[PDB]
């Protein structure tokens, strides 16, 4: 019974670390999508500025 | 549902109205025939749109004026009322004898036009303060319509006489006689004077030959921006009444100042990336406003700013706070947080950012002071007074008008100098 309890708690801790690494995957994806967002918005800003200034 | 009739008057008022209607047609994507490509326009058979405006004047010249310019076919002949003579730069000839017999008829064309709306947010007038026709008729009409619909507000997009660069010799009499009555039954007297318009069009756009078309177009842009935040959705919406509530502390300190942003020429257009703080630095500059009165020479009782386009509201509010806080002297103390903001969601035609600034400020009593100076100088000698006293006018009304003007300027001074 001691061996079984040890094995079960080991598996539970493994599941914990697995979910933690899942959340870290998600966080890195979030950061990179935010960088995509900001660069695309910068190019859109340059586009609107050209459109407004060349408006003679 | 919050509609606005657009009453005009006089030659200047009529030209400004035509320019404003064509600019609004440009914004709302209409063509000079009235086909798409309820607050201002009205629907009409065959998908056509007709402006909800009336056009009054004693001389039929302005009739051909608003016919000649583009977008002249948007209007309807039922709203072309026109006398024959023309008051010829005489105030009383548009307020007592000759103008009267028109205003009655005009009342009709208003009463079968206002009730056409269902929830009328108020009127708006476009006229001059010196010309006899515009000033006199608009004053009588303001009287009548305030007697009729006291619940609605009546903006008066008025162009005060050019203070120093005078084109006529009878400005002060007309301006004083008209203001004496305008101060009673008006709610938003936004003053404009051609001195400031030439100043802007010279020292901010380096233009070659500024004709009246360009000044009318600029005042048109400001006029549109004043209520475009109502015409469209936004993150923080306003109207014609929120402005009034946030702009006047007492029932007769309601005379405003107007400013537009941004404005540059091609040389400067190449430079100066477009960003909200630059817009603030442009709008809160002295010479960047439609009134020849350096606003530093007075205190801002209160001031609202309507933005158009997409931006970050935090930047707007933080710039407003920074500018009201750093220059605390030019602003007034006994009222706190005296600046106001609003933000629309659709900017003008290809203009990523647009700001319209309206400010009730005691720096405009100087204009009335100098106009009354000219008046009392021309009245001590009874100069050019027979032209008026021959038409039923007496000489007591002039003293009453000047004393009311001085009471107004004394109110400005007194409740500027107050403290807490
Ligand atoms: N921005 C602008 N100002 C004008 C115009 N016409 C006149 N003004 C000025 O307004 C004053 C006289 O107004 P006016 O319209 O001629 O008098 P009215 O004939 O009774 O309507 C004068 O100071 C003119 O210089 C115009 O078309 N546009």
């Amino acid at each position: 019974i001691n061996m079984m309890r040890g094995d079960l708690e080991d598996n539970l801790n493994q599941k914990r670390r697995n979910w933690e690494k899942n959340t870290k995957e998600f966080n890195i994806q979030q950061r990179n999508e935010k960088l995509d967002y900001e660069r695309s918005s910068h190019l859109d800003n340059q586009a609107q500025n050209q459109y407004h200034i060349t408006y003679c | 549902m919050r509609e606005i009739v657009h009453i005009q008057g006089g030659q200047c008022g009529n030209q400004i109205g035509a320019k404003f209607w064509e600019v609004i047609s440009d914004e709302h994507g209409i063509d000079p025939t009235g086909t798409y490509h309820n607050v201002y326009y009205n629907e009409a058979t065959g998908g056509r749109y007709v402006p909800r405006a009336i056009l009054m004047d004693l001389e039929p010249g302005t009739m051909d004026s608003v016919r000649a310019g583009p977008f002249g076919q948007l209007f309807r002949p039922d709203n072309f009322v026109f006398g024959q003579t023309g008051a010829g730069n005489n105030w009383a000839k548009g307020h007592y004898t000759e103008g009267a017999e028109l205003i009655d008829s005009v009342l009709d064309v208003v009463r079968k036009e206002a009730e056409g709306c269902d929830c009328l947010q108020g009127f708006q007038i476009t006229h001059s303060l010196g010309g006899g026709t515009g000033s006199g008729m608009g004053t009588l009409l303001i009287s009548k319509v305030r007697e009729e619909y006291p619940d609605r507000i009546m903006e008066t997009f008025s162009v005060v006489p050019s203070p120093k660069v005078s084109d006529t010799v009878v400005e002060p009499y007309n301006a004083t006689l008209s203001v004496h009555q305008l101060v009673e039954n008006a709610d938003e007297c936004m003053v404009i004077d051609n001195e400031a318009l030439y100043d802007i069009c010279f020292r901010t756009l380096k233009l070659t030959t500024p004709t009246y078309g360009d000044l009318n177009h600029l005042v048109s842009a400001a006029m549109s921006g004043v209520t475009c935040c109502l015409r469209f959705p936004g993150q923080l919406n306003s109207d014609l009444r929120k402005l009034a509530v946030n702009l006047i502390p007492f029932p007769r300190l309601h005379f405003f100042m107007i400013g537009f942003a941004p404005l540059t020429s091609r040389g400067s257009q190449q430079y100066r990336a477009l960003t909200v703080p630059e817009l603030t630095q442009q709008m809160f500059d002295a010479k960047n406003m439609m009134c020849a009165a350096d606003p530093r020479h007075g205190r801002y009782l209160t001031a609202s700013a309507l933005f158009r386009g997409r931006m970050s509201t935090k930047e707007v509010d933080e710039q407003m706070l920074n500018v009201q806080n750093k220059n605390s002297s030019y602003f007034v103390e006994w009222i706190p947080n005296n600046i106001k903001s609003s933000i629309c969601d659709i900017p003008p035609k290809g203009l990523k950012m647009a700001v319209t600034f309206v400010g009730n400020s005691t720096a405009i009593q100087e204009m009335f002071k100098r106009v009354a100076e000219q008046f009392t100088a021309m009245f001590r000698r009874k100069a050019f007074l027979h032209w008026y006293t021959g038409e039923g006018m007496d000489e007591m009304e002039f003293t009453e008008a000047e004393s009311n003007m001085n009471d107004l300027v004394s109110e400005y001074q007194q409740y500027q100098d107050a403290t807490a």
